[PDB]
């Protein structure tokens, strides 16, 4: 299948209870397999997944002298922000950056990510050309310069081009067991009176990795989205996820009803109903 | 792996 | 501008009177990143509950998995207590085996 690698960094600023905390994340699609945390009481880029604790000593201390690095850098951009939009020092604020590469099935380069948020609002994003940058505002026109100027975006497209991938299909590889394996969804259809009148039809979907899926209700073959409660899909806490859709139904009329189910665990998409 | 920015600061 | 937090209450396998499980609570979707929440048993706070590491969303939202052991019975009452910015005073959000 697809796979993607993503680095998510995030930079909060307390004041009066001391420095921004600044914390790094890596996923591999839904797999967390690494994590930093300047709060740690020994900051180190530590492993989260069984299959990167085979990388030796120098990727550990690679990965901690970069991410100690980061916390300064990313405190310096925390002040820089209070200047970009005329802020206060007493006020808490959050940058946020996410970047990394996206593989299709052959395992080539289908597209790179380098995107910053500023206190939740997106602020610059590097354009899918790896060339070009897009500006949210102002203040990141300010940033956009500074990046213009200083080739940044030559050197993430490097990066998303080369390192990026090349160590995805390592961990891909190493996490062959996991990463590499789709568990399909365990689908069932319950049944909840609400009253004399109606009953719910709540279509479960659980067990499923990765998190991407599909669940629809349709009544008489015509789909029913705006007559759906569809809650978030959710981490049951094993690796895997859960979602369910509902829908109200007249008594009697259950088997209107038909609930389908993509995920590409699945060879084909399913269809169930309530089975009494 | 991380990437060694050269240049990030806002 | 802050997003209010989203709140589940659930198990991560299908509850059964008397097997061991876990009890989770699942809160996403708000910003900024500080957040309280603690799981009750029968109106008391639960000792000891872990929670996944923060990270966030494509829309920028943050994100928590709370959850602890637990044994469902008929009578026993869980819930999930959260505070955020956003919110007056806690949310207390029940869990209910059929959601
Ligand atoms: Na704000
Ligand atoms: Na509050």
């Amino acid at each position: 299948g697809s796979h993607s690698m993503r680095y998510f960094y995030t930079a909060m600023s307390r004041p009066g209870r001391g420095e921004p905390r600044f914390i790094t994340v890596g996923y591999v699609d839904d797999t967390q397999f690494v994590r930093f945390d300047s709060d740690a009481t020994s900051p180190r880029m530590a492993p989260r997944a069984p299959w990167i604790e085979q990388e030796g000593p120098e990727y550990w201390d690679r990965e901690t002298q970069i991410s100690k690095t980061n916390t300064q850098t990313y405190r310096e951009n925390l002040r820089t922000a209070l200047r970009y939009y005329n802020q206060s020092e007493a006020g808490s604020h959050i940058i946020q950056r996410m970047y990394g590469c996206d593989l299709g099935p052959d395992g080539r380069l289908l597209r790179g990510h380098n995107q910053l948020a500023y206190d939740g609002k997106d602020y610059i994003a590097l354009n899918e050309d790896l060339s070009s940058w897009t500006a949210a505002d102002t203040a990141a026109q300010i940033t956009q310069l500074k990046w213009e100027a200083a080739r940044v975006a030559e050197q993430l497209r490097a990066y998303l081009e080369g390192e990026c991938v090349e160590w995805l299909r390592r961990y891909l590889e190493n996490g062959k067991e996991t990463l590499q394996r789709a568990d399909p969804p365990k689908t069932h259809v319950t049944h909840h009176p609400i009253s004399d009148h109606e009953a719910t039809l709540r279509c479960w979907a659980l067990g499923f990795y990765p998190a991407e899926i599909t669940l629809t209700w349709q009544r008489d073959g015509e789909d029913q989205t705006q007559d759906t409660e569809l809650v978030e899909t959710r981490p049951a806490g094993d690796r895997t996820f859960q979602k369910w859709a509902a829908v109200v139904v007249p008594s009697g009329e259950e088997q209107r009803y038909t609930c389908h189910v993509q995920h590409e665990g699945l060879p084909k998409p399913l269809t169930l109903r309530w089975e009494p | 792996s991380v990437l060694n920015d050269i240049f990030s600061r806002l | 501008i802050q997003r209010t937090p989203k709140i589940q209450v659930y198990s991560r396998h299908p509850a059964e009177n008397g097997k061991s499980n876990f009890l989770n609570c699942y809160v996403s979707g708000f910003h900024p990143s500080d957040i309280e929440v603690d799981l009750l048993k029968n109106g008391e706070r639960i000792e000891k509950v872990e929670h996944s590491d923060l990270s966030f969303s494509k829309d920028w939202s943050f994100y928590l998995l709370y959850y602890t052991e637990f044994t469902p019975t008929e009578k026993d009452e869980y819930a999930c207590r959260v505070n955020h910015v956003t919110l007056s005073q806690p949310k207390i959000v029940k869990w209910d085996r059929d959601m």
